């Protein structure tokens, strides 16, 4: 076999160009002011005494709060980063056909794996050996040929994330998965809702009536003392949400620990 | 040679699973404390809402 | 291996210069009242007498506060500081490879550690032996070569706090989660509802009808002898700090002490 | 080394003179008339027959009150003052490296430690053993070199309190919390709202209507036989305390004593 | 040697803790009216809201 060096054909293909993680960027995953616009059809945001639009600027901020949300919500690394780990070695696990999770997951690929002594290499294994399954997280050896722990043996050098998914209605492990995408969106459209939903009427207005030289005019509103004027968009997304975040909830394990 | 010997399951509880750094750390927290003789006789406080351990 | 004494690229990797903590602001974290502003688009606080806007003072003072209330919600460190421990020695720990937990919460970096007597150090331990995690807030040493406790032998100066992102989405263990920006501004804007919701109408009104020679004028309003005029929008700022808490006490873990 | 003789500087370092509690005031912790004033922007408080406003005063009278309710609700002692305690010996204890907990917390600096006879001074320890715990308000000695227990053997003098934090957003463990700050405002400003809340309508007016000559006003109020006038403000502010508590209440830990 | 002999811990239980002083003074009503052969037969009444002993 012949390959590009840490990027055996079996146990560590390579994913993505270490320059590509610094090219990609959140509209090559959907996640774009017009996006979130789409599934406000119909709605504009605007200033009620300027009359101007609100901002990309705003959905852009909202989306990335939004994306760092979800990547706590779900234990996982949404978009590519070079993530270096120093790893303790545990006796069980090393003998576990030296057994490591990764902090981040999905693997991309790996980067560098050594067994190190103040920076000192004391082995670097060959990429042929190294074993990674990409949406476990998990990486292993399988070599080809006084105490339980010590600190910070294992040094670990790898990008964690997701690539944006190559064919319609379906992903790779390392692949986003389209609902995912939705939920993101779910999250910025909560935000947005709240914002549009100031605006709708004159601030603390819940009934008006006006009657001038024989003209009525009344309305009744959304808003009220209880429920802001977009509770119940934001009552569905957070159903939505709830669903979704089940969903992906099974696809993504139960974490555990062995102690 | 084959078997589990597992004697159970210590369930920790609370409104979400602890992420994999957090848990890897904690793993740390718990051997540093409390394996080997050197930990034999201490005992951890911790404060989960709810502690189970399930015997297999 | 040559570095900076104390920053050894391996175990205690340099992050911050001890000159940039104090050049280092909470409008660099984006903490700043055009902030909270965008969250409110389309409303403008102002005394309903004198029609002057509420000052950047008050949103400033609310912002710090809100980060006050934030790093006792979650038990962390958010803006860099020089924090110096003397902890105690005690022997299962200190034979568990000289493990230390820090009162503060990342690590940005060790600045010291000796083993002292009366303020003479006993023993300076080489700064290529100090293992540091960072996010876990654990420092340990592994040595390259008639009581089981007693008082503040160990000395201990670190930095603690986190660094803002250096890139959108993602964050290192050391670098603020994007959300956690988000939930210091809702602690915010649920103090400026409070405020704003006072003025929407003038003092103790609940309904008004006002008719004169013909013309007749009726506002119903979200203050009620129950709810205030902002309770809706609190409400559901509560919502998401919930689950804004939820992830982000995922992220951290749960506390533990042996005994 | 060499120091002013108590204030060893590894084991109780000098944090106030003695002379400066006496200087320090209320609004040196920012608890002042203004800073209530502010958390009510847009609001006056003025007799509604003689039109004079509050005066400053019943909000420093407040405000005091506050502070004692704030140092009885967390076991602390918030201003600096000097505390002079007569303390049993207990074997266990004196045996576990003299250890004894103060009465109050956090410790400023530890005056005086003496082992005395009916005033006699039996032993005067050295500074340079004696060992503070701020936060905890722990004392112990180091040594540098017929029953379980006996009444007031142990002589201590020393200065409790806070002093107001030197830097924006963080406190050092013997520095007021930035909250702690908000909760005292909190409490003054709920005893503030019960009295403004007497003066937005005239006394037990729930619902007005007047009709002259074709001229007609009607007002319903946030008054009711239930619910006062500022019902809402005082639930909100109840909220925040409950938080505020719940934060500060992890920030400080949990009493214990052995038997 | 090393490990924690103790037999289990008081639960009082209120609406809220009693400070330090109190609790030391309580220390003290305690030792002085049960401890060792000269309290040995006595048994204090206590009025708190719930009282338990766990065993450890
Ligand atoms: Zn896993
Ligand atoms: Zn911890
Ligand atoms: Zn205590």
């Amino acid at each position: 076999l012949n390959y590009e060096y840490p990027y055996h054909p079996s146990g560590n293909p390579k994913h993505i160009d270490v320059s590509e993680i610094d090219n990609l960027t959140l509209a090559d995953y959907g996640w774009s002011p017009d996006a979130v616009k789409a599934y406000m059809f119909g709605i504009v945001v605007q200033n009620p005494d300027t009359g101007q639009p609100m901002g990309d600027e705003f959905y852009n901020h909202i989306l990335e709060r939004a994306v760092g949300k979800a990547e706590r919500a779900l234990d996982i690394s949404i978009l590519p980063d070079t993530q270096h780990e120093m790893r303790d070695y545990h006796e069980t696990e090393f003998n576990s056909y030296m057994f490591v999770h990764a902090y981040r997951k999905p693997i991309l690929q790996v980067e560098n794996l050594q067994l190190q002594f103040n920076g000192r290499p004391i082995y670097k294994y060959p990429a042929n050996w190294w074993k990674v399954e990409h949406l476990a997280g998990h990486v292993q050896l399988f070599p080809t040929a006084g105490a339980t722990f010590a600190p910070q043996m294992i040094r670990l050098e790898y990008v964690s994330g997701m690539l944006p998914r190559k064919k319609a209605g379906r992903n790779k492990p390392w692949e986003m998965p389209p609902e995912l995408e939705q939920l993101v969106i779910k999250y910025a459209l909560k935000e947005i809702y709240q914002v549009w939903g100031n605006l709708i009427i004159g601030a603390g207005i819940a009934n008006k009536t006006l009657e001038v030289d024989g003209i009525t005019e009344t309305i009744g509103t959304t808003q009220s003392a209880m429920y802001g004027g977009a509770s119940a968009q934001i009552l569905q997304i957070n159903e939505d949400i709830k669903e979704l975040l089940d969903g992906l909830r099974a696809y993504f394990g139960y974490n555990m620990i062995g102690l | 040679s084959h078997g589990g010997t597992t004697r159970g399951i210590l369930q920790i509880r609370s409104d979400q699973q602890q992420s994999q750094h957090a848990l890897e750390n904690f793993k740390r927290e718990w051997k540093s404390s409390l394996s080997g003789i050197n930990g034999s006789w201490q005992i951890p406080v911790v404060m989960a809402d709810d502690i189970k351990f399930v015997n297999m």
